[PDB]
DNA sequence: AAAAAAAAAAAAAAAAAAAAAAATTTTTTTTTTTTTTTTTTTTTTTT
């Protein structure tokens, strides 16, 4: 056993006398400055890094990792005790709960009588007067665990897991301390809520009412109470860590306070928290014993590995004029050839600028459909784009169909209500939806995709659901074969319809075979003049481009009009082109300008857009 | 004792029913072993002393 | 305090006998070695063979079988004492060492139907299929509380009164001190035990036809909770007992029964094979002495009962050995699984080859064209109906992950199902999703399909494209496509008939006396041990009626299984010479001018053709135990693909 | 020094207060299981 007063002193010592050179090499009191901030009420969440703690006290780290809840409370109490001596001015009462705390403290001081001893229950609860919250950051030496392996043997421990977020409730107020006011005396009563349910009190235990022996019925109310942002999410194992034949395992994660609104369904996250049980009374327990649920209380949520939330080297790399080609060649380096296809995919990943001229939106998303023979790496390209893009949903033929693409309605648990859960399109709302086997996809699904392309929304008027969803995603379809199957339905919608025909050819086939065989030899593409960018770098560059909206100067108006009219004449003479093609020109040029990271598009961007468009068009022939 | 012809349309699973039960006192932990149970769909009231 | 036994003669005798049995040092230390192995592996559950227990002391075996709880407690005490004697620190680390049972249960081996109330408080080994499972919940076995007001630290213990009389006193969780001081539980210090409840249903192929199935509820605890998932053909050895009802006042005399599992086992076919020193030495000897023709020997010894089809047999061996997956740093994946499609004339033993693969290859799932329809074939998304949450059900492909799916009547299979499995055939994964859930299940299975050509029988005078109604998109992902023709050559008919008649005239030595009918009727199966979860091996099959004679032996089935299992783990690396040879051969193959006239391609040539070339070379390397893909391996791969991809159009 | 009267001692019976002892199943709820139904969706057939 351990003396928790000594432990509190240890954590106080650490929190006060820990320093680091984080701030531009200058030595800083990492936690002292944060304590000052949240004593001024400028910060709410205090993330104690257990690596920092272990830097000088490994045993404290082990004790925390073994009984995290106890030491979580110890750290919170130490912070609360230290705040007054770190406060350096009066807070501006930014919150009504701050007003309540001010009034409570002032009245306690007014009726202090310092020498008198008040009963243990005649005092404000700790949680009622915190206005802050202390979380951990798991020590790096703790290997992340598998949701399947997180079992009863590690209840109350601090563990970190990684997985895909499947279901996430909304943020709703969870009572933490229920405040009641009496109708006789005029005191207050505080019930700290710990169980999932509580029975509201009826009789006021205040001293005045106890002396009067009066009724003292008290009224529960939300004004003086203490709520906390609450959320409940389902976190799913990663495909690579599931056993041979099993299905991925889920875990329930309860998120509170400032950890809320971090993760959203579809995100790849790492969550560090304490594995805690919930008592399971109420049911007709078949087997005797105190059985309980299990959940992870979220202390640190970190989006990772697909949607993580500069340097002179990268600035120079951007300044390079061949940065466009560098990124293109970096898109799926293993895939040999398909240079223009990969450039189009990069333009897809970047996207054009959204327009809102006088009450109608011309979305900047780029829609690409890869028609091709078997074995031309369309599936590989779509899978790579899924792994690369931040919000990417890769939907095959019919496994994710109907409500697998559109939202449905499911009963809730926190509220028992009917909540609207998004499908693949909504999960990729503002990213990339890689549709595979688009030709073989169902008719209702195809119509939904057409509607999302034309409007970025999904209207539903079925029985249990009646809503107008929002899915501002870019469609990357991969169909197979007017050649032999070239629907005008696809032509009229897809901004870039690419045909990938692989005619046999000794030289090209031999080069591709050498590429493939080296790939199988060394688990990597053959070395080239330019090393391909790592996915993190590609995502960073693309994201920086995304917020670089370039405009179209009026000088290029006549050039664009001439190119469009020339293409119209060529199409009319030959054996499809329209305003959709013109808008494809505009948004491809805008995306090229954005890639170059300028504010104004140029004739070079327009020419490249036209070149890619003509390559796609003559791929048909 | 009656004799009846018919055709069976259902047959529940073979559950377990008690012919003889034993009971124990929570306080003194003394037993009342081998209490006969009436055969058939007939229940049994526990003693209250 | 309370009553404490001093001289329990039966308990003392049971402990003495169990410790004597577990000593085993003079009895070739079988259980001594098992205890040492579990100590090293950091396990606290000893699995004991009831047959060995009965051989040592039939009295103890009968007492244990007929009195489960008492004898199991005595056995666990003896095991804990033995573990302390061998190593005290480990014994102190683990509070209770459990004992599960295994072996041949004469009468106790039953099914959920035959499991009647006559087996209460006995050890029963019940077979079945897990119809459902429950979430693994922790039950507190020792709670720790801290009182801030007094700084005291108390610890309450709860006993395992699952099938014992339980009172409110034992199951009250302290929430105040004797002076009404609120407590706070130390979750980290507290001790919890994982607990799960599953349902075992009688196997449909074993249940009486036309009747509803019989189920049983099973309780799993620490170290057995996640030993099974829905759809698992499991053998649960446990203690059958009546679950206490809630404190009443009036009782109907009805008692829910349950099986407290003491051991859970899956189908032993998928279990890790036992490789003894002599077995591994024999494998080494085989691989080293014979490497040049080892692949051919294995291919010809694969299915003795099916004559001919040498190339198809070699392709099936390559499929069994598999390739090697490529896990690129950037996440791109390349499957190492060979897909084979046998199409051709009726009565060419294609279904027999598929059945042989089903019987031999581990994790082999049978399937029929219309037997599985979409959601049944791939994974499916349903709802719990009690929680309102989505749930995933594994399909045939998912269950066959890291295995084989043997599909028959592939042509009869609806186009929708083939389109659905397209992804599995190449990416080896199932991508399903509904509104409340989305997953990407792993289905890394090789597809071995059989089909009948359009018009029922193959048309020698029509193109293979027209004979096979499968379009190029589906044909390409099939690594090999073999057309098995029922040629009417008199000599081939002679050979086939001779082989068939010899196989028919064979009788098993010893078991068959010349007139026996081996079929049993629904009783002997339970009477004798199941040959599906059961526990010296030669190398070359002794000469028998299967073949007449020659200077070439046939590989034993068990030896071949062990050799294939060992060789599948090998990941031979592609050499530069083989890489160049394969690249040039792929270029030539894709260039149509290489192949002669009057020759039509069975399936189109593609990057996937190159990939299957590489995979076949890798499989040949695995067969050779080479660890490097060599020129001979590349030659065999190119030979096989060249034979498979072209068929001469007769006229 | 002995007898007669007085008083005390021992012993037994009765009463009052206070602590102890004895007696004490029915009624309602509600959870689970089973079945029913409405709509969506998927498959099959026909032109
Ligand atoms: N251009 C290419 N470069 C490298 N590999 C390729 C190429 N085309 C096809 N492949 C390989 O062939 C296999 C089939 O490709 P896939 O993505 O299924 O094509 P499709 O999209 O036409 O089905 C994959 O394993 C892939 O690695
Ligand atoms: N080459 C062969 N050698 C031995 N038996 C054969 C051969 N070809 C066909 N048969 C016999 O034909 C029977 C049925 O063949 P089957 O597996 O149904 O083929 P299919 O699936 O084409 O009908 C089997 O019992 C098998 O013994
Ligand atoms: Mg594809
Ligand atoms: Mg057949
Ligand atoms: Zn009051
Ligand atoms: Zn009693």
């Amino acid at each position: 056993l351990k003396d928790y007063a000594l432990e509190k002193e240890k954590v106080k010592k650490f929190l006060q006398e820990f320093y680091q050179d984080d701030e531009l090499g200058k030595k800083q009191f990492k936690y002292g400055n944060q304590l000052v901030r949240l004593a001024h009420r400028e910060q709410v969440a205090l993330y104690v890094d257990l690596d920092d703690v272990a830097e000088d006290d490994p045993e404290l780290v082990d004790s925390i990792c073994e009984n995290a809840r106890r030491y979580a409370k110890l750290f919170a109490d130490a912070v609360q005790e230290l705040l007054p001596q770190y406060k350096e001015r009066e807070v501006v009462n930014k919150d009504v709960l701050d007003v309540y705390i001010e009034h409570r403290l002032m009245m306690e001081q007014r009726s202090r009588d310092p020498g008198m001893v008040r009963s243990p229950q005649n005092q404000y609860p700790a949680e009622l007067m915190r206005r802050f919250e202390l979380y951990f950051q798991g020590p790096s030496s703790n290997k992340p665990r598998v949701i399947r392996e997180v079992r009863a043997d590690s209840v109350g421990k601090l563990v970190t897991v990684r997985g895909i977020v499947t279901r996430v409730s909304e943020v709703k107020p969870k009572m933490v301390v229920a405040t009641y006011t009496c109708d006789q005396c005029g005191a207050e009563t505080y019930q700290p809520i710990q169980s999932p349910t509580f029975m509201p009190l009826i009789m006021c235990p205040s001293q005045e009412c106890q002396t009067n022996r009066s009724g003292g019925r008290l009224y529960l109310q939300t004004r003086g109470s203490r709520f906390i942002k609450f959320q409940e999410m389902k976190m799913q194992e990663h495909s690579d860590q599931v056993p041979v034949g099993n299905i991925p395992r889920s875990i329930t994660v309860l998120v509170e306070g400032e950890n809320t609104r971090i993760a959203q369904p579809g995100d790849h996250v790492s969550v560090t928290g304490i594995f805690l049980p919930i008592l399971r009374t109420g049911f007709r327990q078949v087997v005797q014993g105190l059985l309980s649920e299990t959940y992870l209380e979220a202390h640190r949520i970190v989006k990772m590995n697909k949607s993580e939330d500069l340097t002179r080297e990268e600035l120079r790399q951007i300044a390079e004029e061949d940065f466009y080609e560098k990124l293109a060649a970096s898109i799926a380096p293993e895939i040999y050839g398909h240079e223009d296809v990969k450039k189009a995919l990069l333009l897809l990943l970047v996207g054009g600028v959204d327009q809102s001229p006088r009450g109608m939106k011309i979305r900047g998303n780029i829609n690409i459909c890869l028609m091709g023979d078997p074995g031309v790496a369309k599936s590989q390209l779509l899978s790579y784009i899924d792994r690369l893009a931040p919000r990417s949903q890769y939907t095959t033929g019919r496994g994710s169909s109907g409500v697998g693409l559109t939202a449905a309605v499911l009963r809730d648990s926190v509220s028992g209500e009917l909540t609207l859960e998004g499908g693949a399109l909504v999960l990729a709302d503002q990213g990339v939806c890689c549709i595979d086997e688009f030709d073989k996809m169902a008719e209702a699904d195809r119509t939904a995709i057409h509607e999302v392309m034309e409007q970025q929304t999904i209207s539903i008027a079925k029985a249990g659901i009646l809503t107008t969803l929002n899915a501002r995603c870019s469609i990357l379809a991969a169909a197979n074969p007017q050649n032999i199957q070239l629907p005008a339905a696809l032509l009229s919608r897809f901004d870039l319809l690419w045909l990938i025909q692989d005619r046999p050819d000794r030289d090209n086939d031999l080069r591709l075979a050498q590429h493939i065989t080296y790939v199988h030899q060394h688990s990597r593409q053959p070395p080239s003049q330019f090393e391909p960018l790592d996915m993190k770098l590609m995502r960073r560059y693309i994201a920086m481009c995304r917020e670089k909206q370039p405009m179209v100067p009026e000088s290029l108006a006549d050039y664009i009009t001439a190119a469009y009219v020339e293409m119209r004449r060529e199409a009319w003479a030959s054996k499809y082109t329209s305003a959709r093609t013109l808008l494809a020109i505009l948004r491809l040029s805008t995306a090229l300008a954005r890639l170059r990271m300028v504010d104004v598009v140029e004739k070079e961007d327009v020419n490249e857009a036209i070149r890619l468009m003509e390559m796609s068009k003559d791929s048909l022939l | 004792l009656v004799k009846i012809p018919g055709i069976i349309i259902a047959a529940s699973a073979v559950r377990a029913k008690a012919t003889r039960i034993s009971i124990q006192c929570r306080s003194c932990r003394n037993t009342l072993t081998n209490i006969a149970m009436r055969p058939g769909l007939e229940g049994y009231a526990l003693p209250r002393k | 305090a309370g009553t404490v036994v001093l001289d329990d003669v039966e308990l003392r005798e049971a402990q003495r006998d169990y410790l004597d049995f577990l000593d085993d040092e003079e009895d070739q230390g079988i259980y001594q070695s098992k205890v040492r192995e579990l100590i090293s592996d950091n396990q606290y559950r000893l699995i004991v063979n009831v047959n060995d227990l009965r051989r040592k002391n039939e009295k103890r075996a009968n007492r244990l079988l007929n009195n489960a709880f008492e004898e199991l407690v005595a056995f666990q005490r003896a095991l804990k004492d033995f573990v302390a004697s061998i190593d005290a620190t480990y014994a102190k680390q683990y509070e209770e060492f459990y004992v599960g049972l295994e072996g041949s249960f004469g009468s106790k081996h039953v099914s959920p139907r035959t499991l009647t109330s006559c087996f209460l408080s006995c050890v029963v080994c019940v077979e079945g299929i897990v119809t459902k499972c429950s979430l693994v919940r922790p039950k507190v076995v020792r709670s720790v509380h801290y009182c801030p007001a007094t700084k005291k630290t108390i610890e309450r213990r709860y006993s395992d009164l699952t099938t014992l009389v339980a009172f409110p006193s034992s199951s009250v969780y302290p929430t105040k001190d004797e002076e009404n001081n609120p407590l706070e539980t130390e979750y980290g210090l507290s001790v919890y035990k994982d607990h799960q409840t599953i349902t075992i249903q009688e196997m449909p192929e074993k249940a009486p036809a036309g009747q509803l199935p019989r189920s049983v509820d099973v309780i799993l605890d620490d170290d057995l909770v996640d030993k099974a998932k829905p759809g698992d053909r499991v053998q649960v050895v446990g203690t059958y007992r009546c679950l206490p009802g809630k404190k009443g006042g009036y009782t109907s005399g009805t008692f829910r029964t349950v099986l407290i599992a003491c051991n859970v086992k899956q189908m032993s076919k998928d279990a890790q094979p036992s490789f003894s020193a002599e077995d591994i030495a024999k494998i080494k000897k085989f691989s080293k002495t014979r490497s040049k023709d080892i692949f051919d020997q294995l291919a010809k010894s694969l299915a003795p009962s099916i004559h001919g089809h040498d190339y198809v047999k070699k392709a099936i061996l390559c499929l069994l050995l598999g390739g090697v997956e490529r896990d690129l740093e950037n996440g791109s994946h390349i499957r190492g699984d060979i897909n084979i499609l046998l199409i051709g004339d009726p009565s060419v033993a294609k279904s027999q080859l598929l059945r042989y693969v089903l019987c031999t290859a581990p994790r082999a799932i049978p399937t029929t064209g219309r037997g599985s329809s979409g959601v049944g074939l791939t994974a499916a998304v349903t709802t719990d109906q009690e929680t309102g949450e989505r749930r995933l059900e594994a399909g045939a492909m998912v269950l066959a992950d890291r295995g084989v799916v043997c599909i028959d009547e592939f042509d009869k299979m609806s186009d929708m199902d083939r389109t659905a499995i397209h992804e599995v055939m190449e990416q080896g994964r199932v991508t399903i999703a509904k509104a409340g859930i989305h997953a990407r299940l792993n289905a890394r299975c090789s597809v071995l399909a059989a089909a009948n050509p359009v018009y029922g029988r193959y048309d020698q005078y029509k193109t293979p494209m027209e004979n096979i109604g499968l379009q190029d998109s589906l044909l390409s992902r099939f690594d090999l496509l073999f057309i098995m023709l029922d040629q009417m050559d008199p000599e081939q008919d002679r050979e086939i008939s001779d082989h068939v008649l010899r196989m028919h005239r064979y009788r098993a030595p010893g078991e068959q006396d010349g007139d026996a009918m081996p079929l049993g009727s629904a009783v002997d199966i339970l009477a004798t041990d199941d040959p599906n979860f059961s526990q010296i091996y030669e190398k070359h099959d002794n000469l028998l009626h299967g073949t007449k004679k020659k200077k070439e032996k046939m590989v034993s089935a068990a030896f071949m299984k062990k050799y294939i299992h060992v060789a599948k783990i090998i990941k031979p690396v592609l050499t530069q010479e083989s890489a160049t040879y394969i690249a040039e051969e792929y270029s030539r193959l894709r260039s149509q001018d290489s192949m002669s006239s009057d020759t039509a391609r069975t399936s189109p040539v593609t990057a996937r053709t190159l990939e299957t070339l590489i995979r076949l070379a890798t499989a040949h390397a695995k067969a050779r135990m080479s660890k490097t893909v060599d020129l001979q391996d590349a030659e065999e791969a190119v030979e096989l693909v060249q034979y498979a991809y072209f068929k001469k159009v007769l006229e």
